C-alpha cells in the first residue's frame, strides 16, 4: 500500500498548482481520502477530503480556493489550487482515514508548495528533553471536550510523513511496541514512553477527528538531553 | 382514536440510525400542539409545513421515522446535507415536506463504559436515495484484494458504535430523533387534527 505525490513547485503569489495523489493497494474511490498539510517548521493542518460517496469537505482557510477530486480509472487523489497566498507554504500529504477504526493511518511522502471555530490542542511541553532509558510523558489538552474514542497520537522524524501511534486514545496501531501507551484523564490526552529508545527521539503530535474540522496540537519535540 | 405518538415519542429503546424505524399513522386523530409546545425538543425544524397549521388538515399518510444520532449529526437530518449520517445512514429529500423532532437523551441512551448498542454505518461505496435503508453487513473493501467475508486490513466491518458515555460533552451525547412525514394524496385522509 503506498500514496505518492507530485506536482509542487515554487510558485509566485496568485499562481495555481495541482496536485496528484497515485495510490497504490488502496482504492481511492472507496476510501475518506484526505489533505493534510505542513507548513516549514510548523505543524500540520487538515484542507480537504473526499468521501466514497463523493461529498467533499475544506478548511475554511482555503474554501472557494481548492477543490480535490478523483479519477478513479487512475486510482488517483487530485488537489487543484487557485489562488495561492504566501500561506499556503507547507508540505502537501495524501492520507487515508480509517476515523475510528483506525484515524489517518496511511500517509504519502508528501510534496512541497512555496509561495513567494475549532478545537484546539495544546501540547505540553513544547520541547521534552530526556535521556535514553527514562519514561517520557506527553500531554495534549483540548479547548473542549472530545470523547476518547476520537484522538490519536503520530510520530514524525525529520524529512518522513507522521506515523500512526495511537487512535482512540489508547488502541496501538499495528506494529507500534508496547513502551507507547496512550490515556486520558480529565481533559488532558497523554502519550507516555515507558522507557525510551534512540530512536523514539521524534516531534509528537496529537489528533482529534471527532468534531469538524480534523484539528492537531502543534507538536511536542522530544531530542535527547 | 388518538393517533399513537406517544408509542414513537415515549418508546423505551429506539433503532440505530443505520437501521431506522418506520411507523405509519393512520386512522386516528392527533393534537400536534401536544408536541410543538413542549419545551423538551431542542430540535423542531418544519419543512413544508406549519407545525401550528398540521392541526387544520386531514392527511392520507403519516410517517413516523425514528433514530438516535450524536448531537452535533442533528444538523445532518435536513434537506440538502452531506456528511456520514446524511449520505450512509438516513437520507432526506431536497424537497421534505414534514418535521424533524430531536431531544438529547443522554439520561436514557448513555451508558458507563460505553453504549454499544446503538451503530451507524461509516463504510459505503454510495450515497443513499432519500427515505433509503441499508441493513446490510457485508464486509467493506476498501483495498483492491477481496474480502470473501473476513475483516482484516481495508476490510472492514461497515457499521461501527457509537459507545455513548454520560461524561461526553454534548455534541457527542445521543439524540432521539424523530422525522414526520406528511403527505396527502388522492387517497383515503384518515390522519386527522382535533
Ligand atoms: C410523552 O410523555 C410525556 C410525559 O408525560 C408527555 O409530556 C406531557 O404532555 C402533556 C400533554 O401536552 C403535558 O400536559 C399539558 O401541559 C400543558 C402546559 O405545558 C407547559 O408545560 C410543559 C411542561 O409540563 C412544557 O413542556 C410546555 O412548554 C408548556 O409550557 C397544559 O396546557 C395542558 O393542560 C396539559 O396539562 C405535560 O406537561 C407533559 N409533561 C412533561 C413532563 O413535559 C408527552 O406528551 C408524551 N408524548 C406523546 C407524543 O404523547
Amino acid at each position: 500500500v503506498q500514496l505518492v505525490e507530485s506536482g509542487g513547485g515554487l510558485i509566485q503569489p496568485g499562481g495555481s498548482l495541482r496536485l496528484s495523489c497515485a495510490a497504490s493497494g488502496l482504492i481511492v474511490s472507496r476510501n475518506y481520502m484526505n489533505w493534510v498539510r505542513q507548513a516549514p517548521g510548523k505543524g500540520l493542518e487538515w484542507v480537504s477530503v473526499l468521501y466514497s460517496g463523493g461529498s467533499t469537505f475544506y478548511a475554511d482557510s482555503v474554501k472557494g480556493r481548492f477543490t480535490i477530486s478523483r479519477d478513479n480509472s487512475k486510482n488517483t487523489l487530485y488537489l487543484q489550487m487557485n489562488s495561492l497566498r504566501a500561506e499556503d507554504t507547507a508540505v502537501y500529504f495524501c492520507v487515508r482515514d480509517l476515523d475510528v477504526k483506525g484515524a489517518f493511518d496511511i500517509w504519502g511522502q508528501g510534496t512541497m508548495v512555496s509561495v513567494s471555530s475549532e478545537i484546539v490542542l495544546t501540547q505540553s511541553p513544547g520541547t521534552l528533553s530526556l535521556s535514553p532509558g527514562e519514561r517520557a510523558t506527553l500531554s495534549c489538552r483540548a479547548s473542549q471536550s472530545v470523547s476518547s474514542s476520537y484522538l490519536a497520537w503520530y510520530q514524525q522524524k525529520p524529512g518522513q510523513a507522521p506515523r500512526l501511534l495511537i487512535y482512540g486514545a489508547s488502541s496501538r496501531a499495528t506494529g507500534i511496541p508496547d513502551r507507547f501507551s496512550g490515556s486520558v484523564s480529565g481533559t488532558d490526552f497523554t502519550l507516555t514512553i515507558s522507557r525510551l529508545e534512540p530512536e523514539d527521539f521524534a516531534v509528537y503530535y496529537c489528533q482529534q477527528y471527532g468534531s469538524s474540522p480534523i484539528t492537531f496540537g502543534q507538536g511536542t519535540r522530544l531530542e535527547i538531553k | 382514536n388518538l393517533c399513537p405518538f406517544g408509542e414513537v415519542f415515549n418508546a423505551t429503546r429506539f433503532a440505530s440510525v443505520y437501521a431506522w424505524n418506520r411507523k405509519r399513522i393512520s386512522n386516528c386523530v392527533a393534537d400536534y400542539s401536544v408536541l410543538y409546545n413542549s419545551a423538551s425538543f431542542s430540535t423542531f425544524k418544519c419543512y413544508g409545513v406549519s407545525p401550528t397549521k398540521l392541526n387544520d388538515l386531514c392527511f392520507t399518510n403519516v410517517y413516523a421515522d425514528s433514530f438516535v444520532i450524536r448531537g452535533d449529526e442533528v444538523r445532518q437530518i435536513a434537506p440538502g446535507q452531506t456528511g456520514k449520517i446524511a449520505d450512509y445512514n438516513y437520507k432526506l429529500p431536497d424537497d421534505f415536506t414534514g418535521c424533524v423532532i430531536a431531544w438529547n437523551s443522554n439520561n436514557l441512551d448513555s451508558k458507563v463504559g460505553g453504549n454499544y448498542n446503538y451503530l451507524y454505518r461509516l463504510f459505503r461505496k454510495s450515497n443513499l436515495k432519500p427515505f433509503e435503508r441499508d441493513i446490510s453487513t457485508e464486509i467493506y473493501q476498501a483495498g483492491s484484494t477481496p474480502c470473501n467475508g473476513v475483516e482484516g486490513f481495508n476490510c472492514y466491518f461497515p457499521l461501527q458504535s457509537y459507545g455513548f458515555q454520560p461524561t461526553n460533552g454534548v455534541g457527542y451525547q445521543p439524540y432521539r430523533v424523530v422525522v414526520l412525514s406528511f403527505e396527502l394524496l388522492h387517497a383515503p385522509a384518515t390522519v386527522c387534527g382535533p
